[PDB]
């Protein structure tokens, strides 16, 4: 799963 | 840095795009599109959202590019064409992707698609006359993000093989929505067929305890007894709305299932309009949601539910819904009308029997 | 009519709504008329719509001296806009709360026509200075305004438009009658003396003396403060009007034990049939907070519907992080109708007045 | 409000 | 580098965008728009394109800002609304900016604009039927540019005062097309009023040798002759198109004048119409335009020529009208038809006149 | 129809055009009908259209098969596509084609429905891997497709679809038949032996042959060869057919010196009656400007109606550049008829063949 | 091609 | 006059 957090 | 009609949801990295041609890929973009692959099957003239299986399957050519070693340093673009109806289903189900996945909060998701020109074209029922009510995204994206934080979506568990499988008409037509529900279309007997023997087969196996039909009569209800599950009557036309006493009913039989920890199983004829008033006043009940939420919510697991008036129907009685929760209570005594299950009765007759 | 792209029958052969970049020209079976060049919106950033109360009275008076002009007889009368989304929406709402408000259309019978149309409407946003992030529709505002109607809170009848102009305005107190029970209006403002000139209304600019004045002669009770201090609040008590304090700050959400000291302190002051007159800064985000919850305790509006009627009246209310919190607490404003009551013992962080008891603590003080 | 509100109801 | 529908010109210097809304200013943006300023007077159902007027008074505002040391690392964003005839009038007007200041080529200005989403809307006449001819940005950008390298357009020469003042009906009603021919509306005699008497005035000081009325007679020719200026009647009804012997007759006329070294003024009622037949049949004729440049071209000095009809007979004429060049010559001999001036006839009887 | 949106009128109660993003109803006063999934457009790279003379003749056939059936006897029919620009322009086109073709209406008759539309038509573009710089419109094809049936050049009653879809595909040939008097296919190839083998047809492949036999049996008299050798000129020449090599780089302009000869060796070819066969690698850059160049010397076409009508018989030619260049250059070409003239003396450039000459170098041949 | 062409000629 | 010629 790929980081793509919310900022 | 120089596109058009495309929405940035993180900076050099996501993007959401919208065009009528085939883009060329460039060292810092890549471009991928799911239109021709995964698509919506259509009952009339309904053309969305897509559903939590078409969001798994995304999910896989999602991260396979991301973590493509050729992409390390590429912003990836995921678009569609540049119809209304095609745009919210790519943003819709991005949006569903950060909530389930990415861990993103409503707010997050709904601030890049906020007061964009041409707006997305929002969604209509699955029935046959002119429509007269419509959700937004942001009823879908609150009704999938409401239902993750009660544990009703993990999609860690989430088994696409027997999602596809069991949807399909000739293996029983049916959705298990929730922990505690199950939606499938009436079984037919004209031995056994492969689609009533795989419904028999499968409540078996998954603590089903009790069948609802809410349609005419299509099949002998023995099969179900045979193997220990109680069934029940609470048939009304179709396409009509159900009476409250109906719902009232349901409630207090769903809820005396679900306190003994077993699985209750809905249908009407297509396990659609009929099946989704009872089910989703329960889950109004329950857990609170919003009659847009909850309709988004049901037809992101299994499209087309909720038909018509039903939709006006469950749109303003959805206080009453909520209102059980602090006017009623299970009852102490079984009634005949659920077959021996406990109904629901205000509190004045309920601490009358707490005594007495 | 046949050749005509781009409109919308609501009435066939009687009413039409259409949306073209250019001016038509009449026949004789057809006849257009727009309002975008009089009646229009006030922006306070990047809001456009929908459009208030009192541009649907001006529009409904141009709309009916069209209907009834004998010239017109045999005509299908065309209202439209320019091709812009923003301004199609502002057109179709105004319509739709018009045959709700006077020709007693049901929210379905007007959301027919307008229904899966290309290119869609724009949706309305806040009044707000950051980004948007909740969007209310067309289905909201008009099932809003179809509530308000039939709990008796919209009565278009007995509508001055007279008043509803004059007391929007700045220099007269800026606040709008949202309900027979509620008024928000904007913090007013004063440069208090601390000699004898402090003892006589000279000070006193035009907006105080007016929204004193017009306070003193429409039963208003209570007025709740929700910003800093920015007058002496002995000039509401000198008049008989007690004065609460419930400050928060600006653009942020009230903690749920100032919303539930709120509706316990307005319910009793319509139990003894008076309104009550709450103001921030402007009076449009947390005066939206209080009153919207209590709307929706009262006649369970939805918390889209709330913010829909709310702007209908009055342009610009809850703002920002106030429509997401509005939104995930609409379950517990509704809820307070059955697990709270009106005390019997009266608060001291109200002023002296009945707040909200649970079930248990309620008939403990009836028993004993 | 009016007195002159033209009939057009719902049919 | 985050906008929507906006088009890149020069990179990191010049945009066109398209909003319905007011954008915010930035460190590295800078937003203007010209439609609250400077806009199109219509006829009827016309609403460009933009004229050299309009033109002079954008590139002084475009100056301004770029030369803003505030703006001295921004980028200028050019924008208008989302309307498709808005965004024609700020694309078209952007492009002979151009041309006409920065010395592009038609094929580096309409890069940008080409296969954008939605298209611009194209330009039409400005008559009160159907419209049923359409010319574009391409016809009036190609139009723009061959004027300017044949010398018929000089921004340096130009004179945005009495630009605006003689276009007024109070002043008389005319634009100077080119340095030989100018367009006006009929004068109207009941002294002289203040139209008729400034007509007057400036044919005197700017060398008009030939007055060519083309509709009713409302005033009386003799004041063109008292001040010594030769009058000729090709009169046609108006909306109608002209017979090629008028137009072969009016061309010779002309030549005679333009060898000279004179002015030629043509005039209808309104001379917009039948003017525009006659004149744009001798710039096809001389500088080899096409049908739709030449009716971009005069519509950019002078709004609302070749009108209905007349767009069709210049585009199905247009070859005949570049043929003369080759099969005729201008005669030896005047004819009384264009009132002692020379006509065109063909090279077999002008070789016989060379020596008999 | 009356609630219809997005609808065009072309015959009031019979002919309609649409455009949704839905599959429409039938009703017992109208029938809707697409094409979209039979009769498609194949794409070099980002050209869309405009479909070619083999669509219309398909869609005219279902066209005709819906009017005369008497279950849609009293209905009006709707030609339909999706709604995006660019597949509303092919539909639009194709429509106009068809009453330009069939029905024999004029330009401005089938333009003005299709004025000052919203949203407007997508112009076509070229078929080349360059950013587009050069637009062709829906009026331009039109007065095209017009004028070469005034002309003489397109007749769809003589018109056979069976060969037309066979040899445009490229294991036969890969040409088209653009007029009575030009052919435009592409560089055939081979590998040709250098020994005996090379003195028999078994090593020259299927499309090879193809072409050898068509034109064999068409009158065709010359060969002109633009593009590298990728073939043995002999193969013409042992058929009785002349050889000729103009040959410049691809997707560059042809000077004018190479036009003008190629317009002088193809004026005699016509003179005796019979055919001149172009190609380049794939027959549509540097073949379309030849062959559009002598078009317009000849017919008096406009840059823009000779490039709409080359490519409704054969889609892509005239690539990038080229497209201004014909622009650019299409006054001298329609000026050769009145400055120049066919010379009575052969010559070397074009293989013995008749030239174009100044009108002072022709009287003084005739004269001498 | 034809043999049933529809007279749709324009008016 | 700005410097805007084309690349
Ligand atoms: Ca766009
Ligand atoms: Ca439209
Ligand atoms: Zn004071
Ligand atoms: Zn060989």
């Amino acid at each position: 799963v790929p980081a793509l957090n919310y900022p | 840095v120089y596109l058009d009609n495309t929405i940035e949801f993180l900076r050099g990295r996501v993007y959401l795009g919208a065009y009528d041609y085939t883009p060329e890929d460039t060292d810092e973009l890549v471009f991928f599109t799911v239109e021709d692959a995964i698509f919506y099957n259509s009952f009339h003239l309904d053309f969305g959202p897509m559903n939590i299986g078409h969001l798994y399957r995304f999910a896989v050519i999602f991260h396979e590019i991301l973590n493509d070693p050729e992409n390390a340093n590429k912003a990836v673009v995921f678009y569609s064409s540049a119809s209304t109806r095609q745009r919210a289903n790519a943003a819709c189900m991005l949006c569903c992707y950060m909530i389930l996945v990415q861990a993103w909060t409503p707010h997050q998701v709904l601030q890049p698609l906020a007061q964009v020109d041409p707006p997305f074209m929002p969604f209509r029922d699955a029935g046959y006359s002119n429509a007269d009510f419509e959700i937004t995204i942001q009823d879908v994206v609150y009704g999938v993000w409401r239902a993750k934080e009660k544990g009703l979506i993990d999609l860690h568990s989430f088994n696409l093989e027997s999602y596809e499988k069991y949807e399909h008409v000739e293996f029983g037509d049916f959705n298990v929505l929730t922990p505690d529900f199950i939606a499938f279309a009436s079984p037919q007997e004209d031995h056994l067929n492969q689609p009533f023997k795989s419904v028999l087969n499968f409540f078996a196996n998954n603590n089903v305890q009790l069948v609802v039909r809410l349609n005419s009569h299509l099949y002998n209800k023995k099969h179900f007894e045979d193997i220990g599950i109680q069934h029940l009557d609470l048939i009304f036309e179709d396409g009509t709305c159900p009476d409250l006493s109906i719902v009232k009913n349901f409630v207090g039989a769903a809820e005396t299932i679900i306190k003994r920890g077993g699985k209750i199983a809905v249908h009407c004829k297509a396990g659609l309009g009929r099946t989704g008033c009872l089910i989703g006043a329960h889950l109004i009940y329950t857990y609170g949601f919003t009659a847009n939420e909850c309709i988004g919510f049901l037809r992101f697991i299994r499209p087309g539910m909720v038909v018509g008036p039903q939709q006006h129907w469950l749109y303003l009685h959805q206080n009453d819904f909520r209102e059980w929760k602090y006017t009623t209570r299970i009852s102490l005594k079984p009634s005949e009308a659920i077959g021996g299950l406990y109904p629901l009765i205000s509190l004045e007759e309920y601490r009358l029997q707490k005594k007495k």
